[PDB]
């Protein structure tokens, strides 16, 4: 079998990106965040406390007839930015794109916290990562890709984010078609239990490539790209009215200004990432200054590859028993 | 607004 569905930014700035998700029979559609940094899905529910509810799709798992308690199971997680939830689990029939799996794990929220209450366009979250990571107790679940894989015609899934538009995240199988030039994979360390892998170097605008190792993780549910600190400032370096600031929270720059790309590389190969990619967007409507999309990863402990880098290519998440990462220009 | 998805 395999699955295809139209993944498309919640706002204008590509901050998230969301996916529908049919859960339980007959179907309730959901918009999910499709996140390879976590590894729970769970959803806004009827359980969940009213007031935290604000705007969102809730599952009503009363009204599914496919759905069943997980006696005795509950949850609890916490994010890089600080936001948490909490609850039971159902498990329940799930379909992305065409792909059905019975018997998943639908974690149903009793708590959000409040930046989850006021995101109106998020219903959830699916994770990607290694069932490892996994928050159920007291026997963690597996992941909809782990579920899926024995009826996959092949055991990848690929994301294809776009710039300011729609974009796809298809499961086993690779579309040809979709990207430019070869595939180029790179070993994946799941001792974290991440798509963690290890950046051979970078270059900024025409410079020269430094070969230096960037271990960092492909992580779809970060927005920005979060690397050292010391190449963060090169890159700044080139850019005449960029500087750090530390109310805003990271370096800034006019918006007038024409960008360098950043090129980053895979194996032998380069994914260069285009300059206005790395333009965020004004830091308020009608700013002349603009926040940008490579910002240090000092603070968080690790380096990550968001969204500001994974939209620049197509990349494949190969969950063989060996697992890989693979990444073509497109 | 950015978001960074799992972590203590």
């Amino acid at each position: 079998s395999t699955g295809s569905a139209t993944t498309t930014p919640i706002d204008s700035l590509d901050d998230a990106y969301i996916t529908p998700v049919q859960i339980g029979t007959p179907a309730q559609t959901l918009n999910l965040d499709f996140d390879t940094g976590s590894s729970d899905l769970w959803v806004f529910s009827s359980e969940t406390t009213a007031s935290e509810v604000d705007g969102q799709t809730i599952y009503t798992p009363s009204k599914s007839t496919t759905a069943k308690l997980l006696s005795g199971a509950t949850w609890s997680i916490s994010y890089g930015d600080g936001s948490s939830s909490s609850g039971d689990v159902y498990t329940d029939t799930v379909s992305v794109g065409g792909l059905t799996v019975t018997g998943q794990a639908v974690e149903s929220a009793k708590k959000v916290s409040s930046s989850f209450t006021e995101d109106s366009t998020i219903d959830g979250l699916l994770g990607l990562a290694f069932s490892t990571l996994n928050t159920v107790s007291p026997t963690q679940q597996k992941t909809f890709f782990d579920n899926a894989k024995a009826s996959l015609d092949s055991p990848v899934f690929t994301a294809d984010l776009g710039y300011h538009a729609p974009g796809t995240y298809n499961f086993g199988f690779i579309d040809t078609t979709a990207y430019t030039g070869s595939i180029t994979y790179t070993a994946v360390s799941t001792k974290q239990g991440f798509w963690e892998w290890t950046s051979t170097g970078y270059a900024v605008g025409s410079g020269t490539f430094k070969s230096t190792s960037i271990d960092g993780i492909a992580d779809t549910g970060t927005t920005l790209l979060y690397l050292p600190a010391t190449v963060v400032s090169a890159y700044w370096a080139q850019v005449s009215g960029a500087k750090s600031s530390s109310s805003v929270g990271g370096y800034v720059f006019p918006c007038s200004a024409t960008l360098p790309s950043f090129t980053f590389g895979v194996g032998s190969a380069r994914i260069v990432i285009p300059g206005d990619y790395i333009d965020f967007g004004p830091i308020s409507t009608g700013s002349s200054s603009c926040f940008g999309g490579i910002q240090s990863s000092a603070g968080i402990g690790i380096n990550i590859f968001g969204d500001v880098a994974l939209k620049a290519a197509f990349v494949v998440f190969n969950g063989a028993t060996t697992p890989t990462l693979g990444f073509a220009s497109k | 607004t950015f978001q960074a998805f799992l972590r203590e």
